[PDB]
């Protein structure tokens, strides 16, 4: 648990050029779908850690 | 027809290509990648990261 205490610089990746205009974030999860919720999205999500 | 674009948008298609050979240990001009120069070029031991 927590971020430990250190130091680490970050390197870039990628540079684009697309310009747009951003205002809003949000992030993707992977949902696992088995017997234990099955039907549809309204019942078949679940966190996980 | 090989329509372009006129507006307030970054260029996509682009590339200017051009090729000259490289000459060490005598002062001359160079514009790398738009910093230009004048001075002499000799093999450096330093290491750049990537």
């Amino acid at each position: 648990r927590d971020l430990p205490q250190g130091f680490s610089a970050l390197e870039p990746l990628v540079d684009l050029p697309i310009g747009i205009n951003i205002t809003r974030f949000q992030t993707l999860l992977a949902l696992h779908r088995s017997y234990l919720t099955p039907g549809d999205s309204s019942s078949g999500w679940t966190a996980g850690a | 027809v090989l329509s372009f674009e006129l507006l307030h948008a970054p260029a996509t298609v682009c590339g200017p290509k051009k090729s000259t050979n490289l000459v060490k240990n005598k002062c001359v001009n160079f514009n790398f990648n738009g910093l230009t120069g004048t001075g002499v070029l000799t093999e450096s031991n330093k290491k750049f990261l990537p």
